[PDB]
């Protein structure tokens, strides 16, 4: 999109050096001992995403056996008929966090409370027919 | 005669005795040298140089009385007086296979602290040059509830680790 790549990396994490000499005082970490200290906050370098975009590298063309696929998906759904589903409008949706992210290229103008804010009930059912065709 | 004791118990399975040369004590000879109490020296059969026999460490009883040392084992008062020093300590074993049989091997270290070690069946087998810390091969203890160790024979460690790893706990259990 733009002249240039760019590099994302990830910082450390941060020591709380009170509670730690609370711990030791208290007699913990001791050696060779059981409880001990294991996760950490990882850094990473420079081409740190791409690096892990890459891992979809194990996704492979995968044909299924149709028939037994066929029976399995009636028993599976055979396991979910106690619910009940179906459109609903607009105004029955529950929104928790109205305040995250909103993809790309509509984070260059706000969070979700915008686009949730601005498009009056008319405008999201119409969208909702509009995918529906 | 005589009265003897478990201490240094050679638990080879070879049958033969030892040469004059080469052999530790009196008692180690075998029978062709020995005539009343003395060896003599019967050039017909000669000195293997190569050979390994499994000594025994069992029953270690020191009371030795010098001055310039600290005698180990103190009394009821002592003890009590030098409380915060305190640790349990206990050891489960293994037995000794397929070179030599009769003794015990040291497998698991616990301690009143948490922390539970275990070690690789080490013995000190002896060697025509000298005597040598080595690997030795064993099998767990055949009463069942010592079950529970089969899958410890297949963990480690050296004990070159392992003492290093007591000294330091023992150091940051006792250090305040
Ligand atoms: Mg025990």
């Amino acid at each position: 999109l733009t002249n240039n790549v760019a590099f994302q990396t990830v910082k450390p994490g941060n020591f709380n050096k009170d509670f730690y000499d609370f711990a030791v005082s208290k007699g913990f970490f001791k050696e060779g001992s059981s409880v001990e200290l294991k996760h950490f906050f990882f850094a990473q370098d420079g081409n740190a995403a791409i690096s892990d975009y890459d891992y979809y590298r194990y996704n492979l063309p995968t044909m299924c056996d149709i028939r037994q696929l066929l029976f399995v998906v009636e028993v599976v759904d055979k396991y979910f008929d106690c619910y009940d589903g179906g459109c609903i409008n607009a105004n029955q949706v529950i929104v928790n966090n109205l305040d995250k992210s909103a993809g790309f290229p509509f984070n260059k103008w706000g969070k979700a409370r915008l686009y949730y804010d601005s498009m009056s009930y008319e405008d999201q059912d119409a969208l909702f027919a509009y995918t529906k065709r | 005669a005589e009265n003897v004791t478990g201490l240094f118990k050679d638990c080879s399975k070879v049958i033969t005795g030892l040469h004059p040369t080469q052999a530790p004590t009196h008692l180690s000879v075998d029978t062709k040298f020995k005539t009343e109490g003395l060896c003599v020296d019967i050039p017909g059969i000669p000195k293997d140089m190569t050979y390994r026999r499994l000594i025994s460490m069992m029953g270690f009883k020191m009371n030795y009385q010098v001055n310039g040392y600290p005698n180990m084992f103190i009394t009821r008062e002592e003890a009590i007086r030098h409380v915060r020093a305190w640790i349990g300590f206990d050891v489960e074993g293994c037995h000794a296979t397929r070179e030599a049989v009769g003794t015990n091997l040291p497998l698991q270290l616990g301690f009143s602290t948490g922390v539970n070690l275990v070690a690789v069946p080490t013995g000190y087998v002896d060697t025509p040059n000298n005597t040598d810390f080595s690997r030795v091969s064993a099998k767990p203890p055949p009463g069942d509830q010592f079950k529970h160790l089969i899958p410890l024979m297949y963990k480690g460690l050296p004990w070159n680790v392992v003492r290093i790893k007591i000294v330091q706990m023992l150091s940051d259990t006792l250090k305040n």
